[PDB]
């Protein structure tokens, strides 16, 4: 199996900014059968580069591959707002025809701070004897956030579940969702649910509660 | 013009078998085609490649053993097989076409849309919507313990746009799905403007309208 590590992980340029990903082989790639692909939203890989240095028809010239043996360049001379989205290197001349890992290029913008609301569980829920808490954490930047889960003030563990949007396309801010998923009689134990949020943008940690009741 | 059209999305148990297809139309022993999967929030995975032209292959070795590609010229479609299935399999299953039979080797230029295999002991169900109720004010539904992907939320039926985060889906350790999908609003609006979540979870035909109160 010939590797791809491809670097750096994570970009966050602003759109107008060059961008520079590398990929790196762990053996040469005979022919330089190195391709380059693009992946938005949930569809499809698009090919922009084969033979390593070779336009895909229809893609901009902005798009620019370099590179032979180990050592490969993915160079975005102009960054439109089209361009973020995550890049794959793949060799395509031995089998397995191996993909790189991607890396994801975002749009750098100033730090905004979550705002944190907390959902108590419905009735309708409780009727069934489970009791799901949700925090939300809106319109934040950047990516990186953290939720502690706490009842009575004793901090939650193994019992939450948390997913992330993209990139919003009007702010360039991500927003965070985290589900604390209680039985009825384990809620009814507690007054004080808590979800207590880590960022940035916070000078300290802030908690957003709710008494059952 | 050119299209790869796949098969629908598949539920599977644990050690069952899949086969995907990939119906060509508007040109398939002309061109290479190949497969390549893609789990939820992770990299595409190269499978295999056929030559249509003479039934030749190479699979991954990882998966061979587990993996058969064939193509009908007849029907004009190419087929993956995947058997021994787990729920490491659980992903979107590409086909793809790649240079001419006759010309030298190229990647892979046009995609099928997938088909989203799904493998898991759980089994087909819709999903449970509670309100998460209420100056800008945020609300929403919790769609709970449905399976398999996808669901689709909209707002007062697609009219209410602005300010929506529909959450990616987390899979639950009981093995079934849950979503969020919020809304800020002006807290004026609370008592004033109705809010419903329209959801939609095709593999079940469950539809949904839950109505969010203050």
């Amino acid at each position: 199996e010939i590797v791809l590590t491809q670097s750096p992980g994570t970009l966050s340029l602003s759109p107008g900014a060059r961008a520079t990903l590398s990929c790196r082989a762990s053996q040469t790639v005979r022919g330089n059968y190195l391709a380059w692909f693009q992946q938005k939203r949930g569809q499809p890989p698009r090919l922009l580069i084969y033979l390593a240095s070779n336009r895909a028809t229809g893609i901009p010239d902005r798009f620019s591959g370099s590179g032979s043996g180990t050592d490969f360049t993915l160079t975005i001379s102009r960054l439109e707002p089209e361009d973020f989205a995550v890049y794959y290197c793949q060799q395509y001349v031995n089998t397995p025809e191996t993909f790189g890992q991607g890396t994801r290029v975002e749009i750098k913008r100033t730090v905004a701070a979550p705002s944190v609301f907390i959902f108590p569980p419905s009735d309708e829920q409780l009727k069934s004897g489970t009791a799901s808490v949700v925090c939300l954490l809106n319109n934040f930047y950047p990516r990186e956030a953290k939720v502690q889960w706490k009842v009575d003030n004793a901090l939650q563990s193994g019992n939450s579940q948390e997913s992330v949007t993209e990139q919003d396309s009007k702010d360039s801010t991500y927003s965070l969702s985290s589900t604390l998923t209680l039985s009825k009689a384990d809620y009814e134990k507690h007054k004080v649910y808590a979800c207590e949020v880590t960022h940035q943008g916070l000078s300290s940690p802030v908690t957003k509660s709710f008494n059952r009741g | 013009q050119v299209q790869l059209v796949q098969s629908g999305a598949e539920v599977k148990k644990p050690g069952a078998s899949v086969r995907v297809s990939c119906k060509a139309s508007g040109f398939v022993t002309d061109y290479f085609i190949q497969w390549v999967r893609q789990a939820p929030g992770q990299g595409p995975e190269w499978m295999a490649w056929i030559n249509p032209h003479n039934g030749e292959t190479d699979y991954a070795p990882k998966l061979q053993d587990r993996v058969t590609v064939t193509c009908d010229t007849s029907t004009n479609t190419a087929f993956m097989e995947l058997s021994r299935l787990t729920s490491d399999d659980t992903a979107l299953y590409y086909c793809g076409r790649s240079g001419r039979t006759d010309a030298r080797r190229a990647p892979v230029s046009y995609w099928g849309q997938g088909a989203l295999v799904t493998v898991s002991s759980a089994s087909t169900k819709g999903p449970s919507v509670f309100p998460l109720a209420p100056g800008t004010a945020a609300l929403g539904c919790l769609v709970k313990d449905y399976f398999p992907e996808p669901v689709t939320v909209s707002w007062n039926s697609g009219a209410l746009t602005s300010g929506v985060h529909t959450f990616p889906a987390v899979l639950q350790s009981s093995g079934l799905y849950s979503l969020s999908s919020v809304v800020t609003v002006p807290s004026s609006s609370l008592g004033t403007q109705t809010y419903i979540c329209n959801v939609n979870h095709k593999p079940s035909n469950t539809k949904v309208d839950k109505r969010v109160e203050p």
